């Protein structure tokens, strides 16, 4: 199992988490946690420090502990992992994204920093933008919903999208598998 | 062959008696037929017959009544302060057993049978079977005692001694003139105390007092050692007391009886110190013999 | 001598026993009194005569045992009474007239009320300390249950009621305390701390005596106080001993129930105004009213009758218990407020002006209590620090801890670390305990509360929490809210403002998101947002003022963002004016070129979302980023600039031609992967310039191979590859 989520933003815009999604992110289960970045405080990654050990996480351009890296690329399982913020992405909305997963040779790539949950393959190659775990707000976007995401077996990562719909956590699920 | 005739003496009213006992010495007591004063003393003399064939030579056979006492064991200082005397038999022979009744007039006994330590006070009956060389003589004690009654003043005895800016107490007792079943009550009140005393108590001497004029010999006998207060305490505490007479039975006072002995009955406090310094004070009880009612 | 004396009882017990089995009872009592007559020792230690105590005392239970079976089935030996006071020796005398004597209360109930009180009287006739104890002690032990009672059955020929057994045992109680007094007075002055820790020891023999006080039942209210309160209040009042009252006041209260402490505090907090001075009074008053919050705790009881309000009471009289204590250290005297505050919390959960008066009559205890500063090092600290946490814990709301009004008079005397840590305390628990929308009320105490906290990456939390905290549903206050805090803020000084402010401002930018919605509402909604704006300007002044580069850009591009994203009038050249300012700090202040890079990409991405200005001041600034884009120094990402400024131009070959140039300019393998992302921006243009494409797409071609094989272009050689699968449009 491997925890997705990006844009804490605390205290920076937010600085609740919903209590659903701590119960949810009770340590033990999980094996990694891949945050995109603008965790804002070092607590808000020690809050995630508590849930797992095998944590990578890049810098996002709030990301005022300004030692994470740039991008991060991994591979475990089947599966060739890259990661990245998503500021340096220019312009957000798209197959551009696609042109940043040529250069690293990847098969799974994580963006983030437009705080929407999305995560979608093209090229063969896999793409997450998971969204803000705490809800942080959104410049553009004003309305804002939280959202972490949470297992490569072999050749086969099964994605968990527990999101925070009403007044329960709406968890979503689709299966992408190394092709 | 041994003797030939002994005298046997059995009271007319030898059933109807008792009048408790003792004592006498080497712990021995004396139970007899108990007597008052006033009392007649009626019998019968019985003389006892073992070997027949002998005649028995007597010129005179008869009983003494003896209210004696006896001092400083020898015989001449005997006195036999009531003697009535009964003739048994005239002077005459002797064949079978014979026996020979008494009965006397009134009886004056002016004092209880009383054996102290160098007085014995004793009643018996002297049969005198008079024989050419020696003559029979039979003891056959008789305890008597000494009724007083319950006295119209019985006063309380209080005095408040002890020694100078060392121990100040008051002592009380509430009976002068007791009886030997009585109870002795009293009380103490402490005033000041200087000295450390641990525990020490009450002494009971009976005095018996033998002698007349200059020569006068005074013994020392002590019957208890009661407690007291126990300890060494400060002013606002008292002693009580409860103490029976029934645990040493004793005699009664009866003051100078009959001009040659009295007996009498004392209280000591000594109160015993960590020095053991001994600190004393005489005081006299009356005892009497309360008869049964 | 401790052990032989236990011994040769046994030894005498064995001839008793032999001459109890051989109903030789006076033989057996000989037997008995030589064996009684090695209990009068004083040679012993405390703890030596006491398991000599029941030594005998099971021994002569043989001997209790054995007149009780005689006298029932009609075996009676009259007299028993004074035929067991023959002798001269007491202990064998009173201990066999106890088993009599309780026999004869027994056998005789017309004689029952006369032996309790004639053998109480006997047990006068020895004053020691020790062996009148033990004695006395055992006593109470036959005289159990055999005391009279209203619960007793109905037979007409006993002597005596529960008043007969309650003061003779009281009586046997005065004399038992003196006594533990009479234990500190006896040996020599060497063994005194030896005596008070076996006057310890035996302290609990008296402790018999009330406990057999306790199980009467039929006592009332009124029954125990006129004579059983004061009966034992006599001992207390007249011990004189400091030793004495620490044992058997707590025991009272302990062991005697709780309707009997109800109304008579008064005169029983006057019996601990009565006590001693040297005593330790602190284990006594906490535990007394350990009872009355159980008295108040508990269900299916009595609990609490209204009418004794221990509040009017507790907080004088107990007050007036340390008017009567001289010499004490005065962590105990708030210990008391401990209780002060804590059972007014229990008693009156409700009631407002309660507990309001005693924090402020504990404040006006240390208006008097001239006390230094109050550090950490004492122990008056922790006390203390006991003290408020439980406004702030166990308050029901935890708004009522900041409604609270003499709340922070009490602040004022604490340690720097402490008074910090306890407001982080306090901005914790209304922070984990998560409370809604505030006002005046509660607004500004809490910047009070902070104000004891100024004047760290807890600092960073707590106030990134505080606004956090602090944000509200009225428009305006919490506008002066994010002045008042900010103006407070500002007096913490510099170090920490620098992680702070920008909450304050992402506030201002929420505050400004909060302003947004009442446009059916209010029509001054435009003029609020750059009065604000310029406040978050201020505060960023302030930042540019705390020395701060590369944050302080992106909350002018946020705040351009902001500026952006709300369209009030007169935003566009202040957010334009703010962007050309933060430019302004990116071409001179900013020196690192990565940096200026994620300045001046981030720009571009602030730049092409101002989609937000028109063009006539975007050309000016899509130049001066290209002034900008040559400001850079190294080649790609001044590539990559001009390869954005073709989406800023969003000019299709414009752009392309300057952005190759610039590719141009310049290891090979970094340039050519740059053409396929000049491709590609091509691609991207084309599939909004047709042969330029198949231009360039040769091109790559004789560029690609000619290089050394490393473990970096083989994914780049695939890069090429599926960039013309992408081509497949098809």
């Amino acid at each position: 199992l491997v925890l997705v989520l990006g844009d804490l933003h605390i205290p920076h815009r937010c600085n609740s988490l919903p209590a659903k999604f701590k119960k949810l992110l009770v340590p033990g289960k999980i094996q990694h946690i891949l945050c995109t970045g603008n965790l804002c405080t070092k607590e808000s990654y020690d809050y995630l420090k508590t849930l797992a050990g095998d944590v990578h996480i890049v810098r996002g351009d709030f990301d005022e502990n300004l030692n994470y890296p740039e991008q991060k690329v991994v591979t475990v399982g089947q599966f060739k992992i890259g990661l990245i913020h998503g500021h340096q992405v220019i312009p957000w909305g798209d197959a551009s994204l696609a042109l940043l997963q040529r250069q690293f040779d990847v098969d799974i790539l994580i963006s983030g920093h437009t705080h929407k949950f999305e995560a979608f393959e093209h090229e063969n190659k896999f793409y997450i933008n998971p969204g803000s775990a705490t809800g942080a707000y959104n410049a553009l976007e004003t309305n804002i919903i939280p959202s972490f995401v949470l297992d490569i077996q072999a050749s086969t990562v099964v994605t968990y999208v527990y999101q925070l719909i009403g007044d329960d956590v709406k968890v979503e699920r689709i299966e992408y598998k190394k092709s | 062959f041994g003797p030939i005739c002994e005298i046997d003496v059995a009271l007319n009213d030898g059933e109807t008696r008792k009048m408790a006992e003792m004592k006498t010495e080497d712990g021995k007591v004396e139970k007899h037929y108990l007597f008052y004063d006033g009392e007649s003393v009626s019998g019968k003399v019985n003389l006892a017959f073992k070997q027949p064939g002998k005649r028995l030579e007597h010129q005179g056979i008869r009983i003494e009544f003896v209210g004696q006492i006896e001092l400083f064991n020898d015989k001449s200082n005997t006195h036999e302060f009531v003697n009535l005397v009964k003739e048994l038999a005239l002077p005459g022979e002797l064949t079978q057993s014979r026996s020979y009744d008494f009965e006397f007039m009134q009886v004056e006994k002016p004092y209880e049978s009383y054996i102290g330590a160098n007085v014995r006070l004793r009643y018996f009956l002297k049969v005198t079977i008079v024989r050419r060389l020696t003559d029979l003589v039979k003891e056959y004690d008789l305890i008597v005692h000494q009724l007083a009654t319950y006295p119209d003043v019985n006063n309380s005895i209080k005095m408040e001694v002890g020694i100078e800016d060392c121990l100040h107490i008051e002592f009380e007792y509430n009976k002068s003139k007791y009886h030997l079943k009585d109870v002795i009550v009293g009380k103490i009140y402490f005033l000041l105390v200087r000295i450390k005393i641990q525990h020490m108590e009450l002494q009971l001497i009976k005095k018996e007092i033998t002698g007349i004029g200059p020569s006068t010999t005074t013994e020392t006998e002590t019957i208890a050692k009661y407690e007291i207060m126990d300890g060494a305490p400060v002013k606002g505490e008292s002693i009580p007391i409860r103490l029976f007479l029934a645990g040493y039975d004793p005699t009664p006072t009866m003051r100078d009886v009959n001009k040659k002995f009295s007996v009498r009955y004392f209280l000591n406090l000594v109160l015993v110190d960590e020095e053991d310094r001994r600190y004393f004070k005489q005081q006299e009880i009356i005892l009497w013999r309360k008869a049964p009612e | 001598l401790l052990d032989e004396a236990i011994q040769a009882v046994k030894v005498q017990s064995f001839q008793m026993k032999r001459c109890l089995d051989k109903n030789k009872l006076m033989d057996a009592l000989k037997h008995a009194s030589n064996m009684l007559g090695e209990l009068r020792t004083s040679m012993l230690s405390p703890k030596s005569y006491y398991e000599l105590y029941m030594a005998i005392s099971d021994e002569l239970h043989y001997l209790e045992v054995y007149l009780t079976d005689e006298f029932a089935k009609g075996r009676k030996v009259a007299d028993l009474y004074e035929l067991v006071q023959y002798a001269g020796n007491i202990i064998p005398r009173l201990y066999l007239l106890i088993t009599v004597g309780v026999v004869y209360v027994k056998s005789f109930p017309q004689s029952r009320k006369d032996i309790l009180k004639d053998l109480v009287e006997m047990c006068r006739g020895v004053q020691h300390p020790l062996r009148g104890l033990f004695l006395r002690n055992y006593l109470l032990q036959c005289t159990r249950n055999i005391l009279p009672d209203e619960g007793e059955p109905t037979d007409e020929e006993t002597t005596g009621d529960i008043s007969d057994s309650m003061d003779f045992v009281l009586l046997n109680f005065a004399e038992m305390n003196k006594l533990w007094v009479r234990m500190q007075h006896q040996g020599h002055s060497r063994d005194r701390e030896k005596r008070e820790r076996e006057r310890q020891e035996l302290r609990i023999l008296v402790g018999t005596n009330l406990v057999r006080l306790s199980q009467l039942e039929g006592v009332n209210v009124e029954r125990y106080k006129q004579i059983v309160l004061t009966g034992i209040l006599e001992q207390v009042v007249n011990c004189r001993d400091a030793l004495a009252q620490e044992y058997l006041m707590e025991c009272i209260i302990q062991v005697f129930p709780d309707e009997f402490h109800l109304q008579t505090l008064n005169p029983f907090l006057r019996a601990c105004a009565e006590l001693h001075q040297n005593v330790n009074v602190k284990n006594i008053i906490i535990a007394l009213i350990d009872r009355l919050a159980l008295f108040a705790h508990r269900e299916d009881g009595p609990g609490i009758p209204a009418e004794i309000k221990l509040f009017d009471i507790f907080s004088q009289q107990v007050a007036t218990v340390i008017q009567s204590r001289q010499d004490m250290p005065s962590e105990d005297v708030v210990s008391l407020q401990v209780s002060l505050i804590n059972l007014a919390m229990k008693c009156y959960p409700d009631r407002v002006d309660y507990v309001d008066k005693v924090l402020e009559t504990t404040v006006e205890i240390f208006n008097k209590l001239n006390l230094e500063h109050i550090a950490t090092s004492s122990a008056v600290s922790k006390e203390l620090t006991r003290l408020l946490k439980i406004p702030v814990d166990t308050y029901n709301n935890i708004l009522t801890v900041l409604k609270l009004k003499h709340f922070h008079p009490l602040f004022e005397y604490f340690d720097y670390e402490s008074r910090k840590s306890m407001s982080c305390y306090v901005l914790s628990n209304v922070l984990d305990y998560n409370t809604e929308i505030v006002s005046q009320d509660q607004v500004d105490s809490i910047m009070n509360l902070v104000s004891t906290l100024i004047q760290f990456a807890d600092e960073q939390s707590l106030v990134g929490r505080f606004i956090h905290l602090l944000r509200s549903d009225d428009p305006d206050q919490q506008y002066l809210i994010l002045n008042t805090a900010r103006k407070h803020f500002g007096a913490g000084g510099n170090q920490r403002i620098r992680f702070t402010l920008p909450p304050l401002v992402f506030a201002a930018y929420q505050l400004a998101f909060r302003y947004k919605e009442n446009s059916q509402m209010d029509d001054k909604w435009e003029k609020k947002c750059q009065k604000i704006f310029s406040f978050a300007h201020q505060t960023i002044s302030a930042l540019i003022k705390a020395e701060l580069a590369e944050l302080p850009l992106r909350l002018f591009l946020q705040g351009a963002l902001a500026a952006g994203e709300i369209g009030f009038e007169n935003h566009e050249t202040v957010a334009y004016e703010f962007m050309s300012q933060a430019f302004s700090l990116y071409e001179d202040e900013i020196s690192d070129s990565k940096a200026q890079l994620a300045a001046i990409t981030l720009i571009i991405g602030t730049f092409e979302r101002m989609k937000c200005f028109s063009e006539e001041n975007h050309e000016p600034l899509r130049t001066q980023c290209a002034l900008a884009a040559s400001k850079l120094l190294k080649k790609p990402d001044q590539g990559r600039a001009v390869s954005t400024c073709a989406h800023l131009f969003w000019r299709v070959m414009e752009c392309l031609k300057k952005a190759l140039k610039i590719a141009n300019q310049c290891d090979p393998s970094l340039q050519v992967q740059l053409f396929i992302e000049i491709l590609n921006r091509y691609i991207y243009f084309y599939e909004k310039t047709i042969q330029v494409l198949n231009q360039l797409i040769q091109k790559i071609r004789e560029d690609l191979p000619n290089l050394e094989s490393s473990e970096e272009t083989e994914q780049i050689n695939k890069h090429f590859h599926n960039t013309l699968e992408h081509l497949r449009s098809r």
